[PDB]
């Protein structure tokens, strides 16, 4: 086994090196000649190929960066110029200062923690790793990694009897009513009485096909009191570990 | 005859020539040294397809950088994977990723090797350090969650390019955490059991209130989809980090959160006890005049 693995070894090196591609012991000679020919500073674009990360040393005291990776203009679409000069209290979030003042505050001790920056108001999340080196500094690698709510459709959340549990903002431009006043009412109260029953049989078949998306339409009642019809697509919820009943989640769409 | 120590001398000058500290790569293996020269140049020509102060870039690293090709080859493993893995760079450069890995995640990175080209998932990686930096043998290895992050491509034939970092275990924690980060006690079907004080400044809840609850019933629903895949990797690896999700507040509102979970073992019948969550908040409280949940409402 070992004879054979060896020579698909040297096979693979004489396949890999070009300037000989054939001799034996030579090969191993050439491949030194040919590594001799040639690992630092590929290391960050790794590290922005897999992580989409930038450096940044930045002074433990004042904020004020004293150096900033290029690779900061790929994550953040902003200029080197930008960062080289001011503070990270500057490039992040106004409610993320305090924070930054916990993870700056003074030792090769790391830090890691998440800060919303700004990138070229817009701001997206960053995650940064580093540790705490004197020059007091904090080096450090950031990098980068549905809000619907916040209109055709609302998804909300029910117990097993209909009662609003939870519903997405979505409601107030659909149904036109405050999340206050579908929460804690059941479903079939805004429901035309002429469907009320089909209503109910769903919300008893989707316990009993439990996991499985049924579809019933019905009138909904709406705060400008008008019958508005409304597909309502619902399956139930189960807790991935106990397989617990959690809630039945049903997406209701104006139709 | 003489060919021999001929052969050893060119073979001590080929470890000595690649890029490696003089100790490790004057005492090594001759198919250990191919394996090494081999992995090294192609992961140059992966390079140099790609880009066409060391210590500081390794150092400021909670994880490992490794390029995996599509066949599972390690082709090159970041220096500091031992700080995290315990097997050292030369241990496992050349090997195949299904060797070191659970086999049930397996598929999983072999349906992340193939073929957009972002990667983001979970995986049990071979580990032989403990918390104590004592380094252990591989018939004794313990697995260890790494959450891989990067891309795939096609280098001229296909390559991984992943940053791996390990998931903290709440009890052995070498970095400091902020006043906008809070711990979390569940069960394992991720009901509240305990959570911190800090929830209160944080979130508004009262700590004892929450205690019994399912937390399903506490993020906003437009996350569903990340927040069971959390719980479902946190049930199959034992280790789990969330995305940012949407925690509903006390009064209305809700919390922006990142939360790293660990299931947990009594040590004396060695069974899943609980997890333990580390929760990142994220921002403050977000559309506080707008409340979601019946847990809201109730709270006036
Ligand atoms: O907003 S929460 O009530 N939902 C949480 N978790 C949760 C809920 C449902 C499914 C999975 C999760 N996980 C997030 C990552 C680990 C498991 C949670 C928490 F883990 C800590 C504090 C507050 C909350």
């Amino acid at each position: 086994r070992r004879r054979n693995k060896m020579t698909a070894y040297i096979t693979e090196l004489s396949d890999m090196v070009p300037t000989c591609s054939p001799d034996k012991l030579t090969i191993l000679r050439m491949a030194v000649s040919h590594m001799k020919s040639l690992t630092d500073q590929e290391l960050k674009h790794l590290i922005l190929e897999a992580a989409d990360g930038f450096l940044f040393i930045v002074s433990c005291e004042t904020g004020r960066v004293v150096y900033v990776s290029d690779s900061v203009t790929p994550v953040l679409n902003q200029p080197q110029s930008e960062w080289f000069g001011s503070t990270l209290y500057d490039q992040v979030h106004p409610d993320d200062v305090d924070k930054l003042r916990e993870q700056l505050s003074t030792m090769g001790s790391r830090r890691s923690f998440i800060c919303r920056m700004r990138c070229g108001p817009h701001f997206v999340v960053v995650h940064c790793t580093g540790y705490i080196k004197a020059w007091f500094c904090l080096v450090a690698i950031g990098r980068l990694q549905n809000c619907t709510d916040m209109p055709t459709e609302f998804i909300s959340r029910h117990n097993i009897e209909g009662i609003f549990t939870f519903v997405d903002h979505r409601c107030v431009a659909t149904v036109g009513y405050q999340p206050q006043e579908l929460l804690g009412k059941n479903i079939v109260e805004f429901c035309h009485p002429e469907d009320q029953q089909l209503l109910r049989d769903s919300f008893q078949q989707v316990v009993k096909l439990k996991g499985q998306v049924l579809s019933v339409m019905f009138r909904f009642r709406s705060k400008t009191r008008e019958w508005l019809w409304m597909r309502t697509s619902s399956f139930t919820f189960q807790n991935p570990y106990s397989d617990e009943i959690e809630y039945i989640i049903c997406t209701n769409t104006n139709v | 005859r003489c060919r021999r120590s001929k052969e050893t001398e060119v073979f001590y000058e080929l470890a000595h020539e690649l890029p490696l500290p003089h100790s490790v790569s004057s005492h090594l293996d001759k198919a250990s040294i191919m394996r090494l020269a081999i992995s090294f140049l192609r992961t140059h020509k992966l390079l140099s397809s790609v880009c066409s102060m060391d210590n500081l870039y390794l150092k400021a690293l909670e994880g490992f950088i490794a390029v995996v090709t599509q066949d599972g080859d390690m082709i090159f493993l970041s220096e500091n994977i031992s700080k995290f893995m315990g097997l050292t760079q030369v241990e496992l450069t050349g090997h195949s990723i299904f060797d070191f890995t659970h086999p049930c995640d397996h598929e999983e990175i072999r349906e992340n090797l193939t073929l957009s080209t972002e990667r983001d998932f979970f995986m049990r990686m071979k580990c032989t350090v403990t918390n104590r930096g004592r380094t252990v043998n591989l018939k004794s290895a313990t697995w260890k969650v790494l959450h891989c992050t990067g891309q795939v491509r096609v280098y001229n034939l296909s390559c991984l390019i992943i940053m791996c970092e390990p998931i903290q275990h709440p009890s052995h924690m070498d970095i400091p955490l902020d006043s906008k980060t809070f711990l979390s006690r569940h069960s394992m079907d991720m009901k509240f059991t305990y959570c911190d004080d800090r929830i209160l400044e944080l979130i508004g809840y009262h700590p004892e209130e929450l205690l019994g609850r399912s937390a399903y019933e506490f993020y906003h629903a437009l996350d569903s989809e990340n927040m069971t895949k959390s719980h479902q990797n946190l049930c199959t690896k034992g280790q789990v980090v969330s995305g940012q999700y949407r925690m509903l507040a006390k009064h209305g509102g809700y919390v922006w959160l990142e939360t790293q979970g660990t299931v947990i073992y009594n040590p004396r019948n060695l069974q899943p006890q609980c997890i333990m969550c580390v929760n990142y908040v994220l921002s403050e409280i977000e559309k506080n005049d707008v409340v979601f949940s019946m847990d809201q409402t109730e709270s006036l």
